[PDB]
């Protein structure tokens, strides 16, 4: 298990492997935190979450 | 829905309702942007004029969030066939947008290859509709949802008396008394990843409703992407 198997390559949301390493990016309305990792909602009411 | 819970407050906020001249819900579907949501193809040959209603958990009483919508335009698969329900799908554009907001929120439409990879090799996913709580039942006046297990391709193939296609897959149980049933059709399968819940399914067809030995079949959104992405550019 390595890269994207190995616990999702450490990302919130999408996975890809690119040159040997991992490389994470989120859905639409979420941008990408500094630390290349978690995703955040870029305003209300984002996809996927249930409200309260 | 059979079996399952009452989705509860602000847990399936982007479920919606397909409602009839008559204001009764015949099929769901999945809110996904202010404009747009998904929905099975076949579902649009079960009412001549129809209108979404999104944001709503008891269809006896006023909640508060509620709120109907217009179809402006229906982009339908133009490879359906209702010969085998290959290619079931359908995106609606509404005529104004979608204020989110309690209970109203869409779900996440995933990368294809993460989500095959990541999402539909989860253990489970969540169905959610209005429909029957029984095979010969009415339909239900509450939201309900229920966990889903994928079920092994070849094993639903086997199953199944009709064709599985490639834009098909499986979810429920073999013998437990719990599935999804009529008028769940077009409604959200969703895959939940570290609290986000991502769009994976359509519901489709079964052979009945939580029968022994038969699965739900789902329109499987992932082969759809593409198709999804252009539909919502216009
Ligand atoms: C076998 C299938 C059917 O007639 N098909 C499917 C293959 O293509 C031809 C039409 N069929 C016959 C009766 C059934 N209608 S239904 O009970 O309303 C569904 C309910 C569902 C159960 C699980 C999911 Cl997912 S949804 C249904 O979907
Ligand atoms: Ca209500
Ligand atoms: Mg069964």
């Amino acid at each position: 298990r390595k890269l994207c198997s190995l616990d999702n390559g450490d990302c919130d949301q999408f996975c890809h492997e690119e040159q040997n390493s991992v490389v994470c990016s989120c859905a639409r309305g979420y941008t990408l935190a500094d630390n290349g990792k978690a995703c955040i909602p870029t305003g209300p009411y984002p996809c996927g979450k249930q409200t309260l | 829905i059979v079996g399952g819970q009452e989705c509860k407050d602000g847990e399936c906020p982007w479920q919606a309702l397909l409602i009839n001249e008559e204001n009764e819900g015949f099929c769901g579907g999945t809110i996904l942007s202010e404009f747009y949501i998904l929905t099975a193809a076949h579902c649009l040959y079960q009412a001549k004029r129809f209108k979404v209603r999104v944001g709503d958990r008891n269809t006896e009483q006023e909640e508060g969030g509620e709120a109907v919508h217009e179809v402006e335009v229906v982009i339908k698969h133009n490879r359906f066939t209702k010969e085998t329900y290959d290619f079931d799908i359908a995106v609606l554009r509404l005529k104004t947008p979608i204020t989110f907001r309690m209970n109203v929120a869409p779900a996440c439409l995933p990368e294809r290859d993460w989500a095959e990879s990541t999402l539909m090799t989860q253990k489970t996913g969540i169905v959610s509709g209005f429909g029957r709580t029984h095979e010969k039942g009415r339909q239900s006046t509450r939201l309900k949802m229920l966990e889903v297990p994928y079920v092994d391709r070849n094993s639903c193939k086997l199953s199944s008396s009709f064709i599985i296609t490639q834009n098909m897959f499986c979810a429920g149980y073999d013998t437990k008394q719990e599935d999804a049933c009529q008028g769940d059709s077009g409604g959200p399968h969703v895959t939940r990843f570290k609290d986000t819940y991502f769009v994976t399914g359509i519901v489709s067809w079964g052979e009945g409703c939580a029968r022994k030995g038969k699965y739900g079949i789902y329109t499987k959104v992932t082969a759809f992407l593409k198709w999804i992405d252009r539909s919502m550019k216009t």
